[PDB]
RNA sequence: ACCCCCGUGCCCAUAGCACUGUGGAACCACCCCACCCCAUGCCGAACUGGGUCGUGAAACACAGCAGCGCCAAUGAUACUCGGACCGCAGGGUCCCGGAAAAGUCGGUCAGCGCGGGGGU
RNA sequence: GUUUGACUGGGGCGGUCGCCUCCCAAAAUGUAACGGAGGCGCCCAAAGGUCACCUCAAGACGGUUGGAAAUCGUCUGUAGAG
RNA sequence: UUCUCCCCGAAAUGUAUUGAGGUACAGCCUCGGAUGUUGACCAUGUCCUGUAGAGCACUCACAAGGCUAAAACCUUAUGAAACUCCGAAGGGGCACGCGUUUAGUCCGGGAGUGAGGCUGCGAGAGCUAACUUCCGUAGCCGAGAGGGAAACAACCCAGACCAUCAGCUAAGGUCCCUAAAUGAUCGCUCAGUGGUUAAGGAUGUGUCGUCGCAUAGACAGCCAGGAGGUUGGCUUAGAAGCAGCCACCCUUCAAAGAGUGCGUAAUAGCUCACUGGUCGAGUGACGAUGCGCCGAAAAUGAUCGGGGCU
């Protein structure tokens, strides 16, 4: 990616439609500024498991995993962006898409699934090793059961975030 | 529709809604443009006409609830006693604020049913699919 | 630090109509050299959109 | 069922880094949002007077517990 | 028990106002004393009795007191405080007292 | 001078809780006994009065630690004194200073006196 | 011979008229409405002086009458009481 | 309620009233005396506050799930004049003047006023009505002429000592009525929009994006084609792709989907999707905005003030 200024001073963001932005961790928490559209792209391309490389104008690049966006209630653009800079120790406390594989036996007798949780944060990732999703398969399920966090399998080096008890993806009866 | 509440009556103004820009449950959502009560059965209208176009099937979820009591003066009186007692229950709505959203129905008839749905509120409205989302 | 007058008092508020008055401007297009302490700034900054400050 | 109404002046009085002189009233209030100081006397209203001439000061720590107190000049 | 020590010790520091603290320590066979100018986060004149030994406790502390009116004696001591811990007046520190002041 | 204990203050959650470890014959603590000073609306449990031993069990003291509390930025935004506008209206905008709440980054399991006791 | 109130989105009927508390009240005080809610015309020789001591609601487990809540016991417990 | 010029100049608020269009006191005006910068503004220091916002930690309300003898309790998620873990901008007191200005206070004589009005901002009552009503706050009218707003207390500009057939500017303006560019540059609307609202509707037009299909030859045109199971199962008296209910599976292909629309109680019949030839270059669906269109019907004669303006 690449990005320029950085001023306290906003005047100039608005106009070029240029997204606010910002970089921190222990060390440099820098404030600074980026392009808009291409940003959306690569959000588009990676959530908030995936991560890109900034080149402000200074010659060094850097490798941010993306931690919130803040924008416009009325207009639906977002406004401002919060980069996180990321030593490769494990990410703390990602969050991670869930997405469900299969047909459901469930939805074939009148049912339909529903993704109780939408995300899962989850501890440990490993980073560059990230999920950038999370299948579960909900064939097995019927009418009424529940796939908790007790379930959900994981990859290297993960642990659940998230109470395992908790519901996740459940299946739900007519009506 | 109505609460079983507190107190009878309040009173009015206005800025920009806070407490539900994003769409946590379900897919899709339709979402208000304009700050106006809502109130009671223009809801439960709205609920009928999505749940007669999708029901069998689907998720229907109506964030926004009827809070804020309005009233109505007797017929035709002098400006009197008091306030009148009822009336109807509203909900206020600024944009950005959402209001619906699906669950389990192709985008298409999603689009549909909140064309029928939006064809009786007193604000026009737009609808989105979820982009990326935090707050957790 | 030159300072006049191009704006009326009329139809301003308090502030501004007696910080004009202790200026010492009291006429449009009265001039006048006011020194660069604190106060003054202050002043001339309350009713900055009536005077035409020179630099 | 709207007539009625009341109307009690209350309030801090004599605020930080004011001369009062002693016998002087420094808050009025219904509680204890200011508690009595060094220097300060709390009548049965718990008003807050000066007890000897000072500068009144004022001690804030966790609006539980602020005090009002008198730095005597001199 | 906790309440009834810093009960005391907000009217002791309250009634506080030139006079200075005696606080008689007794929970062990330590009955320490100790005179405290509060305000300035100092003491100047304790009366501990890890060395002395005259029988039973209440007679034991009274030579406390005797030992603590000396001390003070000599810094120009005019009265005191009192600042009893928990303990209801008694006879042992009821005696440091009569002892401390009969002979300050 | 170094160490720790007993009191006692300033500061009173960045100093509090939970899990854990270490202390006993210095100190504190439990503990023993109690007819009486003294005392429990019944009970020495607590106040209380005479003392080892025993035991650090519990408590308390100190040490580890960031699960929990508590602290809490930067970027931005909300709102807004002032200045100038739009909309029929609900309501909205612009320039200028001021500037949150929350949340993210991170920070902490304190810091500072007075005395007395006992160690080296 | 006189009396036979006033407020009052005309007057009348209705309602109100003194006092306390909260919102209105626009982070000082003050602020109107036949605006929105609620109370007083008392009480207590102890519910006061002072001096000594004790600490609450609620929940869980366990237990004679009980059987959701009585009484007793351990645990949690800035107050969720008073 | 009668003669002149000169100086200053209010009130329509508060509390009380058998009071409410009256009156007392205060407040605000004037005069004389006294002090004699104590006044005003703006700055720094300091202290006080719970509004805007925000937030759910308590009270009430409340949306989807989990656990469960439903209560509590967990994830997710909200509303608040009478909720608040928090909380500004501003506002008030005090000191100081570090800096400019010119009032202030006390004493005594004379008052009038105590019916207010509009607009912007902040609320209540009311329909988030009123040239509405009651409070707060700023300004004007009141008692303000002058210029602008066709006309017009209040809105914009600006506070009229007297004279001038001199000059500069504010709001507001420069085709003619009318003082002043029928000015210069890059655009936009062809509606008289300009010069009368909205839900809603539309290949109007100019600017930007997001998507797919493609010259190994796509979009619309045209020729040829349009499956066998199977009248798919239920359904009803009948429903055979097309009244409504369950799916949308296999054979063949360059290939025709238990399938889109019209038809007939049901059938049939005509076309649709996908496949070829011949063309032959773009084409199609979303979304943000600029200015326009429709939606747009009242009473005596019409009009943007008028002529008239692309
Ligand atoms: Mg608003
Ligand atoms: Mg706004
Ligand atoms: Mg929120
Ligand atoms: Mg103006
Ligand atoms: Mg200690
Ligand atoms: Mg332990
Ligand atoms: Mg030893
Ligand atoms: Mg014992
Ligand atoms: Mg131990
Ligand atoms: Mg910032
Ligand atoms: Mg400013
Ligand atoms: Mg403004
Ligand atoms: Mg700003
Ligand atoms: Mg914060
Ligand atoms: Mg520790
Ligand atoms: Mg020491
Ligand atoms: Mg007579
Ligand atoms: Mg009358
Ligand atoms: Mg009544
Ligand atoms: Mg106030
Ligand atoms: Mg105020
Ligand atoms: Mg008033
Ligand atoms: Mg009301
Ligand atoms: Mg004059
Ligand atoms: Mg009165
Ligand atoms: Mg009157
Ligand atoms: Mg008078
Ligand atoms: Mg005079
Ligand atoms: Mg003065
Ligand atoms: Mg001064
Ligand atoms: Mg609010
Ligand atoms: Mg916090
Ligand atoms: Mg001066
Ligand atoms: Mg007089
Ligand atoms: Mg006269
Ligand atoms: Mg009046
Ligand atoms: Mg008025
Ligand atoms: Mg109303
Ligand atoms: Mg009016
Ligand atoms: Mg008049
Ligand atoms: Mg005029
Ligand atoms: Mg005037
Ligand atoms: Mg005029
Ligand atoms: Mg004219
Ligand atoms: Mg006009
Ligand atoms: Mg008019
Ligand atoms: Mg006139
Ligand atoms: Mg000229
Ligand atoms: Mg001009
Ligand atoms: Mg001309
Ligand atoms: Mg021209
Ligand atoms: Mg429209
Ligand atoms: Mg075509």
């Amino acid at each position: 990616m690449e990005l320029t200024a950085k001023p306290r001073t906003p005047k100039q963001k608005l106009d070029e439609s240029m997204i606010a932005a910002v970089a921190y961790n222990k060390e440099n928490n820098v404030s600074f500024a980026l392009d808009r559209k291409a940003f959306d792209r690569a959000f588009r391309q990676q959530s908030t498991t995936g991560l890109f490389d900034i080149t402000v104008e200074g010659g060094e690049t850097f490798p941010a995993l993306v931690k919130a966006v803040q924008m416009d209630k009325r207009k639906r653009a977002p406004i401002h962006v919060d980069f996180y800079m990321v030593t490769y120790g494990e990410p703390v406390e990602v969050s991670v898409p869930v997405h469900t594989t299969g047909r459901s036996q469930g939805e074939v007798q009148g049912g339909l699934v529903d993704i109780v949780v939408h995300n899962l944060q989850i501890v440990a990732p490993g980073p560059r090793r990230i999920p950038q999703e999370l299948v579960v398969d909900v064939t097995k399920m019927n009418i009424g059961d529940h796939i908790t966090a007790g379930d959900i399998k994981l990859p290297e080096g993960c642990t659940l975030a998230a109470d395992p008890e908790l519901t996740v993806v459940s299946v739900l009866p007519p009506r | 529709k109505r609460t079983k509440f507190r107190k009878q009556f309040r009173g009015r103004m206005t800025g920009d809604a806070k407490g539900g820009d994003y769409v946590a449950f379900g897919d899709y959502g339709l979402i208000a443009m304009e700050p106006a009560w809502i109130k009671s059965n223009q809801i439960e209208a709205c609920r009928i006409v999505m749940s007669r176009h999708f029901r069998r099937g689907g998720k229907i979820y109506i964030r926004i609830f009827p809070d804020k009591p309005v009233t109505k003066k007797p017929a035709e009186t002098r400006m009197g006693k008091g306030k009148g007692a009822v009336e109807y229950w509203v909900s206020v709505v600024k944009p950005g604020r959402v209001m619906f959203e699906v669950a389990g129905v192709t985008e298409e008839q999603a689009k549909e049913a909140f064309r029928l749905a939006g064809h009786k509120l007193p604000i026009q409205t737009k609808m989105v699919k979820r982009e990326v989302y935090d707050e957790a | 630090m030159k300072i006049k007058l191009v704006r009326s008092v009329i139809g301003r508020p308090g502030n501004q109509v007696k910080t004009v008055q202790a200026l010492g401007l009291r006429k449009i297009g009265d001039s006048r050299e006011v020194s660069d302490t604190p106060a003054v700034r202050g002043m001339v900054k309350t009713v900055k959109h009536l005077l035409e400050v020179q630099e | 069922n709207g007539r009625d109404s009341n109307p009690k002046y209350l309030g801090v009085k004599k605020f930080g880094g004011e001369v009062v002189k002693a016998g002087n009233i420094l808050v009025r209030q219904r509680g204890t949002k200011f508690k009595a100081g060094q220097g300060v006397g709390m009548g049965r209203d718990h008003t807050l007077f000066a007890l000897s001439d000072g500068k009144v000061v004022f001690i804030n720590k966790g609006k539980g517990a602020r005090f009002i107190s008198i730095e005597a000049a001199q | 028990r906790r309440k009834l020590r810093t009960r005391r010790k907000v009217r002791t520091t309250t009634a506080a106002s030139g006079r200075l603290r005696l606080s008689v320590y007794r929970s062990s066979k330590h009955i320490y004393a100790q005179i405290i100018d509060d305000s300035r986060g100092q003491t100047l004149a304790a009366a501990s009795s890890a060395a002395l030994k005259s029988g039973n406790k209440t007679d034991t502390a009274a030579a406390v007191g005797k030992a603590l009116a000396a001390a003070a004696a000599e810094k120009g001591i005019k009265q005191v405080v009192f600042d009893r811990g928990s303990y209801k007046y008694h006879g042992r520190v009821k005696a440091l007292a009569d002892a401390a002041r009969e002979g300050g």
